[PDB]
């Protein structure tokens, strides 16, 4: 199909239909952008071309199809009553002369089965243009991408509505995390067979589009780390040099943070602690907070904090569990100050401290923790 | 769906894609060997509308999680997942299995007496809800896992003779009962290898012998009874003499 608007358009009842090998193409894409779809789902409000297009419930098997000068390669949605039909591709052969496109693979309130064959791109507009774009996808619905991604930098996704629904599912990710970008991190739902060591952060200089996994290419802010951290197993976080702040609560992942950055809780926040392990702050510069309890833990696991930095909660405490919890903190060097190493909402909570600095509120050092913790261990 | 008729061991049956919108019951079969693998099987609304079937004949699961497991003894039914509210199973005979296989954070107990007969596997994650837990026929609950188990406020747990958590794991092993305990005669903990245990009583009340034993020589433990309703003839010698303990925190 050589088209001008639209390549192809499937709508409702298409049952075990198949698309093999199919060669759909713009001729050319000047001015593509600009084209409007006729027969297109309500949810599709975007301009530009779209080469395949379903909607209404169509559930049609894209094999190998090859799409070229595209704005939109495809653009689905699922039936509005529950969702049905599924987004089927396998293997498709994306280009576009000029890396000129919107999206690959517009998914409205739909889930997917996606394979990638290391072919692909996506536009020049470093903020808009993304493989993907999620426009209300409900909690229940995946969209699954295994296979290869394109091998020049991409941003990955981008989207709309309450839920994550990507997963990548061993997808091959090349050079991405150094060269691509992630761009809207919370679509992400899970992550299988995909690893990094570390998640780097630069306050001033990183942008949030990155993946944050590769040290040329740093994410910006802390909204996220705990989360990134779980679906790649980082093992540690790197703070570049500058305040890292947060100014609501904030959930830390239990692994190494490292660098000259330092921590900031603002506007009374705390960072939270969720998982049970170990949060260690080795050579920061500092973590402090403006007037919320520093580490607020809602786990009842066993908790360990581990702080070679300076640490300052001023007034209130260094650890605040909100549950029955059972953690050990242990402070070296540097410096702490604080008004009670650690305190609980309620019903006791059992500790152990170690604290091994000359720098610190001595006049507690009989009395370390408040009235509804017991100690284990007391080593100062 | 699936019917898996003596597949053998070696054998497996994975299952990926998207499952179907409306509910249905996933797998049933024959023979002693589970082979049906998940693998990142896109579940859709199967957890509330649909039902597993045969939980025994699933091997395993890859990048499908649910946070919580319901447990109904009295309107429960096992074909369930259990994963979702509406659904949930009746049984606890593997709550250890499915936690292990969707990752799940917590088990919710609905109100009645959730009973074991013989031997069964608690996963190490927090039980909460109105319902009990209860070992009868001198069965005990199995603790196969580091990690920590909590027990926040269910209407109890007790056990009708039998030691109440057998551990088999040389891991750290955390017990958070902040409820009523109840092993009579028995212990609350019985290590039966070289050990490592932290058992927290928070409030309620509790009953043993002795609050944590080990079958053979030496099994580390620390200790904290956070209650006046304990057994105060114990205060001086809390564990048999297998288990040396690290700390003890009684009043
Ligand atoms: O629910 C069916 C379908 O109805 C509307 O679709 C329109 C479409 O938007 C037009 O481009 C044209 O093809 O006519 C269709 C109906 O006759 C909704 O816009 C769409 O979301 C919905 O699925």
């Amino acid at each position: 199909i050589l088209y001008k608007t639209q390549g192809a358009v499937f709508i409702d009842s298409n049952g075990g239909a198949a698309v093999n090998n199919a060669y759909i193409s713009r001729l050319g894409n000047t001015n593509g952008e600009l084209e409007q779809a006729v027969y297109k789902p309500a949810g599709f409000t975007e301009v530009g071309d779209v080469a395949v297009t379903q909607f209404a419930g169509s559930e049609v098997k894209f094999n190998s199809p090859i799409i070229e000068q595209a704005s939109f390669d495809f653009v689905h949605a699922g039936r509005d009553t529950d969702s049905y039909g599924l987004f089927m591709v396998d293997k498709p052969h994306i280009e576009s002369s000029g890396g000129k496109k919107k999206h690959s693979f517009y998914l409205i309130n739909t889930s997917s089965n996606v394979t990638l064959s290391g072919v692909g791109l996506s536009g020049q507009d470093p903020d808009l243009d993304s493989m993907y774009f999620l426009k209300n996808c409900p909690e229940t619905a995946r969209n699954v991408v295994r296979g290869q991604m394109p091998i020049s930098g991409v941003k990955l996704v981008r989207g709309t509505g309450n839920y994550p629904t990507l997963v990548l599912d061993c997808t091959n990710m090349g050079s991405q995390f150094q060269f691509g970008e992630v761009g809207d991190i919370f679509y992400i739902k899970d992550v299988v067979g995909v690893k990094a060591d570390t998640l780097y952060i630069d306050p001033v200089n990183g942008n949030n589009y990155n993946w944050g996994t590769n040290g040329t290419k740093p994410i910006r802010e802390l909204t996220n780390i705990a989360k990134i951290c779980q679906l790649f197993r980082c093992k540690s976080v790197y703070l570049n040099a500058g305040e890292s702040v947060i100014t609501s609560n904030t959930e830390l992942p239990m692994v190494v943070f490292e660098g000259p950055g330092s921590l900031k809780a603002n506007s009374g926040s705390s960072f939270l602690i969720k998982a049970g392990g170990t949060l260690s702050l080795i050579g920061l510069s500092g973590i402090s907070t403006d007037g919320g309890h520093m580490f607020r833990v809602s786990t009842v696991e066993k908790v360990n904090i581990h702080t070679n930095c300076s640490v300052n909660a001023g007034a209130a405490y260094v650890v605040l569990s909100e549950v029955q919890g059972n953690i050990e903190y242990r402070q070296l060097f540097y410096s702490v100050n604080c008004s009670k190493y650690i305190g609980a909402t309620a019903g006791q909570t059992i500790a152990g401290i170690m604290v091994k600095t000359a720098t610190r509120p001595t006049g507690i050092d009989a009395a370390p923790v408040d009235g509804n913790v017991s100690l284990t261990y007391k080593i100062i | 769906m699936y019917f898996l008729k003596n597949c053998p061991e070696t054998a497996r049956n994975v299952v990926r894609g998207q499952m179907p919108i409306s509910g249905v019951k996933l797998v049933r079969g024959t023979g002693n060997y589970p082979t049906l693998v998940l693998d990142c099987t896109n579940m859709g609304s199967q957890f509330q509308f649909g039902e597993v079937g045969d939980i025994f004949y699933i091997k395993d699961v890859v990048g499908v999680k649910a946070d919580t497991l319901y447990i109904d003894p009295v309107n429960g039914n096992n074909y369930n997942w259990g994963t979702n509210g509406t659904k949930p199973i009746r049984e606890l005979t593997n709550i250890a299995k499915i936690c292990q296989l969707f990752r799940c954070k917590s088990v919710y107990l609905n109100a009645g007496e959730s009973v074991i007969t013989s031997n069964t596997e608690l996963p190490m994650v927090v039980f909460e809800g109105p319902g009990s837990l209860k070992a009868n026929s001198g069965s005990s609950f199995l603790i196969k896992a580091g990690g920590t188990l909590s027990l926040i406020g269910l209407s109890g747990i007790s056990t009708d003779g039998g030691h109440m958590f057998r551990v088999s794991t040389v891991e750290k092993v955390n017990i958070h009962t902040n409820c009523s305990v109840n092993a009579g005669a028995a212990y609350v903990v019985l290590s039966e290898v070289q050990g490592n245990i932290e058992y927290r009583q928070l409030f309620y009340s509790v009953n043993c012998s002795k609050y944590i034993g080990a079958t053979a020589g030496q099994t580390i433990a620390g200790i904290m009874v956070k209650t006046a309703t304990r057994p105060t003839g114990i205060d001086a010698a809390p564990v048999d003499g297998n288990v040396s303990l690290t700390y003890k925190i009684i009043e």
